[PDB]
C-alpha cells in the first residue's frame, strides 16, 4: 500500500460528563430574598425578635 | 439532553432576560399598593 | 487666523497587486483550534514504468501538501478627545486615512511577499531602454518560462512593472516613428497595453520593492544533499506532523551577505517540464527564504532531482530539476545590482488568508465595535471606539487580521533588468 | 404530597409582614407546530 | 451587568462583562451574594459516633 497522504488531528465535541453532584442541605434550607437594592456591602444586617418567654 | 435541563435552561434563559423589567413592576405595584416609603435599610437605624 | 476646513488634497495611491490577489476565509472556529494554519493538497503526479512483467513492482501513493496560516493584526489605534474643535474635525478624516493607509499596508505585503519568495527569476545584462522590443523581451521571457514549466495558468497570468520600466518601454513604443493604434495609445496616454506577450494583464504597481545587490561570493554546496518529496514525518512522540512542500534547507559553505530574497542558482542544475520529465536547457533559480543559523538556508523550491537514486518511484514523480547538488557545485548569484523588481505571476498563486476580530461578542461590552470595510481590496476589519473613565475622551481602534501566502512559489516570479556588473 | 416541591421564589422578603407562604412548583406550556395524519372520512349522511 | 440564575439552589447572582480596547480583551465576573445563618442554634444538632477515650 504505503498511501503516504495527508494526516489531519480530530476532535470531537460530545464530552465526556465526569461530575454530578447534588445539594440535599442547600434545598431543604429556606431561602430568603430582600428586595432589589434593599441592603449594601456597608450595612447589610438585620435583627429579628425572639418569641417572648 | 435531559429533559428537564432542557426545560430548566429556556426558562433560565427568559427569567434572566426579563429581570428588571419585572423588578421594577413589582416596585411599583408595591409602591402603589403597598407603601410609598421603601426605605428600609434606615427606618430601623 | 481663519481655519477654514477646505481639504487640500495631497495623495492618491492604488493597490493593483492587492486588489488582484485571491482571497480566502477559512472558518474561524476550526481555525481557531487549528492554530491558525490550515493545509492544502497539491495536484498528483503520477510516475510510470513500461513493460510486461512488472512484479514486486507496485509503486504506492503520495500526496504532497503547503500550509498557509496568518500574521498579526494591523491596527490604526488612536485618541480621540471632545472639547478641541481639532480632534472634532481631525477625526472625521482621520478614519479615512487610515482605512486608506491600512489598504495601502496589505499591498504592501503582497508585493514584498511575491517579490522575496518568486522562484522563477528573469535577468537582463542591460536597462529596458537599450534594444528595440526590449521591454517586449522582457515579458516575453516571463511568458516563456512559465509555458515551459508548464505551470497551471488557467485563473490567468499577470505581469507588473514599475513606473521607471513601464516609462521605458512606452518610449520605446513611441520611438518606432510608425503610427498605427499601439503606438497612438502609448502616444496619448502612457499605456503600453492591456496584455502584452501572452500575459492576461500587463500594470503598472508604484510599490514594487527594490531587490538590493547580494554581497555573497565564493559560495559551494557543502556536501552532497538528496532533497525527498513527502507529506508526513514522525516527530518524537511518534505522531506524523505534516511537512511543508515548498521549502528545502540547503548547507553551503558560508551564507554571509545572503539574505531573505536573494535569487540563487546552482551551477549544472537544470529545470525539468514537471509533467514530462524532459530537461530544459534554462537554470534552475531559487530564492533564499531565510538564512538559517550561518552555514544554512532555506530555498523555496525544493530541488527534487531526476537522477536521483534514493528516491522512490513516487517521489521521482515529483522532481522538477535535472541533477542534485554535488557537494562542490557553486552556488551563483543572480542578484548582481540593485534593481527596482518587476514582479509576474500566475493570479492562483498569492493568496490573502483573512480572520475575523469577534469584538462584537458579549465580552466586550462597554466597547462600541462595528465592521469596517478597507477600500479598493476586498477585506474587512473591525472599527471600536470606547470612551475614558473620565475627562471627556476616547479611544478608536481600526483592526485588520490577514495573512498573504504564496502557495505556487513556483509560479511566482520576478525580473531584474540591468543585471551587469 | 410528600415531596414539598420549590421554584425560583418570584415574591420578596418584605420586612413589615410577619408570615409569606413558601411552597412554589411551576406549569410549563410549550407548543410543537408539526405536520400529523388527518383521515378524509366519507359521511355516510352526505359529503365527506 | 445582567441577572445570573444558579441551578439547583434557587439563588440569583450577576453576571457582568467589560471590554478592553487597548488589549482588545475582556473581563467576565460571576458574583454571587448571600448569607448561610443559624437563628437557633439550640435546634440545630450534630451527631458523633464512636467517641471512645
Amino acid at each position: 500500500a504505503l498511501n503516504e497522504g495527508q494526516i489531519v488531528t480530530l476532535a470531537v465535541d460530545e464530552i465526556i460528563e465526569t461530575i454530578s453532584a447534588i445539594t440535599p442541605m442547600a434545598q431543604k434550607a429556606k431561602k430568603y430574598t430582600p428586595p432589589a437594592a434593599s441592603m449594601q456591602r456597608s450595612s447589610n444586617t438585620i435583627w429579628m425578635p425572639v418569641e417572648q418567654e | 439532553e435531559n429533559r428537564l435541563e432542557s426545560i430548566l435552561s429556556r426558562f433560565d434563559a427568559d427569567w434572566t432576560a426579563s429581570d428588571e423589567a419585572r423588578r421594577e413592576a413589582k416596585n411599583d405595584l408595591f409602591f402603589s399598593r403597598v407603601s410609598q416609603w421603601d426605605d428600609w435599610l434606615s427606618q430601623y437605624t | 487666523t481663519l481655519a477654514v476646513d477646505e481639504i487640500i488634497e495631497t495623495i492618491s495611491a492604488i493597490t493593483p497587486m492587492a486588489q488582484k490577489a485571491k482571497k480566502y476565509t477559512p472558518p474561524a472556529a476550526s481555525m481557531q483550534r487549528s492554530s491558525n494554519t490550515i493545509w492544502m493538497p497539491v495536484e498528483q503526479e503520477s510516475p510510470t514504468q513500461e513493460g510486461w512483467d512488472l512484479t514486486d513492482k507496485a509503486t504506492g501513493l503520495l500526496e504532497l501538501n503547503v500550509a498557509v496560516n496568518m500574521g498579526e493584526p494591523d491596527n490604526d489605534f488612536f485618541q480621540l478627545r471632545a472639547d478641541d474643535l481639532r480632534d472634532e474635525t481631525a477625526y472625521r478624516r482621520r478614519i479615512q486615512s487610515a482605512a486608506r493607509k491600512l489598504a495601502n499596508n496589505v499591498e504592501l505585503k503582497v508585493a514584498n511577499m511575491a517579490a522575496e519568495m518568486g522562484s522563477l527569476v528573469i535577468t537582463s545584462p542591460d536597462a529596458i531602454g537599450t534594444n528595440t522590443a526590449d521591454a517586449w523581451n522582457f515579458v516575453a521571457d516571463a511568458e516563456e518560462i512559465m509555458f515551459s514549466r508548464e505551470l497551471n495558468r488557467d485563473m490567468g497570468t499577470s505581469y507588473f512593472f514599475n513606473p521607471q520600466d513601464y516609462k521605458k518601454a512606452g518610449y520605446d513604443l513611441t520611438k518606432r516613428d510608425i503610427f498605427g493604434r499601439i503606438p497612438e495609445e502609448a502616444y496619448r496616454d502612457g499605456t503600453i497595453q492591456r496584455q502584452v506577450a501572452g500575459f492576461d494583464d500587463v500594470l503598472r504597481s508604484p510599490k514594487l520593492p527594490v531587490l538590493t545587490k547580494s554581497t555573497a561570493t565564493g559560495i559551494t554546496v557543502s556536501g552532497a544533499q538528496s532533497f525527498k518529496p513527502v507529506a508526513w514525518q514522525l516527530d518524537n512522540d511518534g505522531n506524523k506532523v505534516n511537512v511543508d512542500n515548498r521549502f528545502a534547507t540547503v548547507t553551503l559553505s558560508a551564507t554571509t551577505g545572503m539574505k531573505r530574497g536573494d535569487k540563487i542558482s546552482f551551477a549544472g542544475v537544470k529545470f525539468l517540464g514537471q509533467m514530462a520529465k524532459n530537461v530544459l536547457a534554462q537554470d534552475a533559480t531559487f530564492s533564499v527564504v531565510r538564512v538559517v543559523d550561518g552555514t544554512h538556508v532555506e530555498i523555496t523550491p525544493k530541488p527534487v532531482a531526476l537522477d536521483d537514486v534514493s528516491l522512490s518511484p513516487e517521489q521521482r514523480a515529483y522532481a522538477n530539476v535535472n541533477t542534485s547538488l554535488a557537494d562542490a557545485m557553486a552556488v551563483n548569484i543572480l542578484n548582481v545590482k540593485d534593481a527596482r523588481t518587476n514582479v509576474f505571476w500566475a493570479d492562483d498563486a498569492i493568496r490573502i488568508v483573512s480572520q475575523p476580530i469577534p469584538a462584537n461578542h458579549e465580552l466586550f461590552a462597554g466597547m462600541k465595535t462595528t465592521s469596517f470595510s478597507i477600500p479598493d481590496v476586498g477585506l474587512n476589519g473591525i472599527f471600536a471606539t470606547q470612551g475614558d473613565i473620565s475627562t471627556l475622551s476616547g479611544l478608536c481602534r481600526i483592526a485588520l487580521w490577514y495573512g498573504v501566502n504564496a502557495t505556487r512559489p513556483e509560479a511566482i516570479g520576478v525580473g531584474l533588468p540591468g543585471q551587469t556588473a | 404530597a410528600d415531596d414539598i416541591p420549590s421554584f425560583q421564589n418570584p415574591n420578596d422578603w418584605v420586612f413589615p409582614w410577619l408570615t409569606q407562604d413558601t411552597i412554589q412548583i411551576a406549569e410549563f406550556y410549550e407548543v410543537v407546530e408539526k405536520k400529523e395524519t388527518a383521515f378524509i372520512y366519507q359521511d355516510p349522511v352526505t359529503g365527506e
